[PDB]
RNA sequence: AGCGCCGUGGCGCAGUGGAAGCGCGCAGGGCUCAUAACCCUGAUGUCCUCGGAUCGAAACCGAGCGGCGCUACCA
């Protein structure tokens, strides 16, 4: 049972940006419910519906699927929401895009760890969501951690260990990453003997490659030498192509050749 | 009821297949007709000539069935600029009831010593009578350099004439002319479009090619019919080849050297560098003899400017990791060849058109790169490769003073600058590097219309050099 | 050959995380005396082949298909 909203509390604040999924339409305007939130209805109006002259509301609301919208007035005895769409900026659909898409992330892991355990989306949130959220403002950064430094599920009290083993299993399944960080070296060298630099240099790059992540140097043009590297906590691999390029500049500058950059290490 | 490949490798056992040269053969006995010299390396190299939209490749296939690769997805069917490479076998049979003009055959490189006679009706074997690789000079204007270092590696040539086009050619003029600069009078003419002329049309063509060649240099050179696209009357072209072109004198007292054209690295890409192969250059053998495990100098070398301008040349020496003559690493090179030296240099040295027209020598021998240098010259009186529509073909125009003219030495483009002229001598300033060892026969073109054209052959007699550094 | 991309419902782009998406199309209908404009509703497929995770995959990953941009014909 999808319930219990993403936020500390069920209501919304004024100002907002939210998305919402519209339910139906009546004549003076569109009472919907709201996803960023969990389930508290609110009229959209048509004269704050549609930004040029509305015309059809068919063609823009498109009942059953997903729009941004804001909140401009709040109930807060029992429950109504006063929402806009007009007055969504060319900025604020692209941030309310990654919000939702987080929110949306960290609502179908639990919502499949409470269906897995069947026991209420509630109870589950208010032990293990709520507290990420207070200490790192979002629980997909702490899930992101998870992966990297286990140091997150310190302090923290779950319903039973069960949960905690079955939502990390569901961690090492689901939220499979690495970043393929990519640079490219000019080779200038005509010096003496030009092979045997290479492949020391790459014994070189091949001999300080941890396990946990790959150092290949690929050839694919005599000058240009690319250097793709998987990295899983994505900032120790720049690192990584910074060695492998001082490496590269101390074979270099003995044998009696040079070498440029054109491409340094970039994600 | 064998596959084809069975058979063809049951026939390649049959005949001999491909024998692996001996490490140390006594080399004061052996003749470029010896077996060991001529069964994987060349002994005579063979250019095809012709004027634009002719067809070199083409008709280099029909007589050996090697391939040019003619790359860069633009050059595929307009022009070359790099070389068109081939190899082809020679053979004739060793029964005398075949037919003599027919005997002869030709055959790719992967060819075994002895195929079997592929007439109907003759239970003979062929005889490889003599081996050459043939080389592919592109055939237009705007690429004149590349010509002239196809006649610095070319010891004989083949001409092309095109029948329904116009039967006096210039360009085909001009290449044999580039060519009888080379000192080259073995030349055969070979008429490309034959299939669409008449019967009185070959013949017109015959003597209007007649009437082409009476007052120049060449005096013997056959004329050939043969067609691209059916391929036959090929081994009349192999029968001329090898009735009419003799071995040039070159033998084991001249010194070695080699003249570097080409360049291919070997680099997979996508594999691993670990298992790799070093640079290699494409050169041909004018002098001399090589042997896997030698050490090899380029004395161009690296050309590096200074804070002041002045040309520091480091030579790039180097030791030969492979040799390769047309079939396989072999390990001692026979003089007259073409030949991809492997070293240990850097890929970035042999990736581009970087090489192009240059010299190599081995240890124990130091050439001389020059910046001044002093040549004895003469012309010609008319333009040979333009087409001046019925007035006058042009006639060349004395040098003058620090102009920017393109002497190419043999094969090396270099572009000087003349500080004097007198008579019959000049005086050039050279910006990029050029050796000079003992002749080195040179051409010059300069520029008028937008392009390079020829005008006169030249041979350098003096020049301030520049000892290399270490 | 190296990698970047693409793989429609017919053409062009996007979503990838709950299973059918849009504009252009095409058919039918509506307003109009009438047409275009405008408004509705659709029927067309293996979002390229084969597998792993999972209640779930087209999405994530993996073990190859055809064409595209640079590198380049790499003995
Ligand atoms: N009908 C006919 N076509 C020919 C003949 N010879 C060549 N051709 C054609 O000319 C065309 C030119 O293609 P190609 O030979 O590859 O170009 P190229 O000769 O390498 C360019 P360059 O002459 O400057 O070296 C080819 O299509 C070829 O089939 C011929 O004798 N008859
Ligand atoms: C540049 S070396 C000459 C061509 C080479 N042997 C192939 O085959």
């Amino acid at each position: 049972t999808s319930h219990c909203r993403f936020y500390e509390n069920k209501y919304p604040e004024i100002d907002d940006i939210v998305m919402v999924n519209v339910q139906q339409i009546a004549e003076m305007g569109a009472y919907v419910k709201l996803l960023e939130y969990d389930n508290i209805e609110g009229m959209i109006l048509l004269s704050e519906l549609s930004r040029r002259r509305i015309r059809s509301i068919q063609k823009l609301i498109r009942v059953g699927k997903n729009d941004v919208a804001v909140v401009l007035r709040v109930d807060k005895e029992k429950g109504y929401i006063d929402l806009s769409k007009r007055r969504v900026s060319s900025e604020d659909i692209i941030k309310c895009e990654e919000k939702y898409q987080k929110s949306k992330t960290v609502h179908s892991i639990l919502r499949y760890c409470a269906e897995k355990f069947q026991i209420p989306l509630e109870e589950l949130y208010k032990t293990i969501a709520w507290p990420l959220s207070r200490k790192f403002g979002h629980a997909y950064e702490a899930f992101k951690l998870s992966i990297i430094d286990e140091t997150v599920w310190e302090g923290i009290e779950p319903p039973s260990k069960d949960v905690l083993d079955e939502l990390k299993n569901y961690i090492s399944k689901r939220l499979t990453p690495a970043v393929k960080i990519r640079a490219d070296v000019e080779v200038s060298c005509f010096s003496y003997e030009g092979i045997d630099a290479i492949k020391d240099a790459l014994k070189s790059a091949e001999d300080m490659s941890t396990e946990q992540m790959q150092v290949k140097v690929k050839l694919v043009a005599a000058p240009l030498y690319v250097l793709t590297t998987q990295a899983l906590d994505k900032q120790k691999g720049i690192e990584q192509l910074e060695s492998a390029i001082e490496k590269i500049t101390e074979v270099i500058t003995k044998y009696g050749g040079v070498c440029n950059i054109t491409m340094p290490p970039k994600a | 009821g064998e596959t084809e490949e069975e058979k063809r490798k049951r026939e390649f056992e049959e005949g001999g297949g491909l024998p692996e040269q001996p490490l140390n053969p006594d080399f004061s006995k052996l003749n470029p007709l010896s077996a060991e010299i001529i069964n994987r390396q060349a002994t005579i190299n063979i250019g095809t000539i012709g004027h634009v939209a002719h067809g070199k490749s083409t008709v280099v296939r029909a007589i050996s069935g090697v391939q040019t690769v003619r790359f860069k997805d633009e050059l595929e069917r307009n022009i070359t600029i790099k070389l068109g490479y081939a190899n082809a076998k020679i053979y004739k049979c060793q029964e005398p009831t075949c037919p003599e003009p027919d005997c002869y055959r030709s055959f790719k490189s992967d060819k075994e010593i002895s195929p079997k006679c592929q007439r109907p009706g003759c239970p003979g074997r062929y005889k490889l009578v003599r081996h050459v690789s043939f080389v592919d000079c592109p055939g237009h204007d705007i690429l004149m350099s590349t010509m002239l270092s196809g006649a610095a590696v070319m010891d004989a040539a083949l001409l092309l004439i095109a029948g329904n086009e116009s039967c006096p050619q210039p360009q085909t003029s001009e290449h044999l002319a580039a060519i009888e600069i080379m000192k080259l009078k073995h030349v055969i003419i070979l008429q490309n479009k034959v299939d669409l002329m008449r019967e009185e049309s070959a013949l017109e063509h015959q003597k209007s090619i007649l009437k082409f060649i009476r007052g120049t240099i060449a005096d013997g050179a056959p004329i050939v019919p043969i067609s691209a696209q059916l391929k036959y009357n090929i081994d009349a072209v192999n029968e001329f080849i090898v009735k009419t072109i003799p071995v040039p004198p070159r033998d084991f007292m001249i010194s070695p050297r080699l003249i570097v054209i080409r360049s291919f690295d070997v680099n997979k890409p996508g594999a691993e560098i670990e298992d790799l192969k070093g640079g290699v250059a494409g050169g041909s053998i004018l002098n001399g003899v090589f042997k896997l495990g030698d050490e090899i100098e380029i004395r161009p070398g690296i050309v590096t400017k200074d804070d002041k301008g002045k040309i520091q040349c480091k030579p790039i020496f180097s030791n030969i990791v492979s040799l390769f003559a047309e079939q396989n690493d072999l390990k001692f090179a026979v003089p007259g060849g073409l030949i991809g030296v492997g070293t240990k240099v850097d890929p970035t040295l042999c990736r581009a058109d970087r090489l192009v027209g240059q010299v190599v020598g081995a240890k124990g021998h130091l050439p001389n790169i020059y910046t001044d240098i002093e040549i004895n010259y003469f012309l010609l009186r008319r333009l040979l490769g333009v087409k001046t529509d019925g007035q006058k073909q042009a006639k060349v125009r004395k040098l003058e003073p620090n102009e920017v003219l393109m002497v190419n030495i043999g094969s090396t483009a270099t572009g000087a600058r003349v500080v004097a002229v007198k008579a019959d001598m000049a005086r050039l300033q050279l910006t990029s590097p050029a050796c000079t060892e003992i002749n080195e026969k040179i051409a010059l073109s300069r520029r008028i219309e937008k392009h390079w054209r020829l005008i006169g052959w030249a041979t350098i007699k003096k020049g301030t050099t520049l000892e290399p550094i270490a």
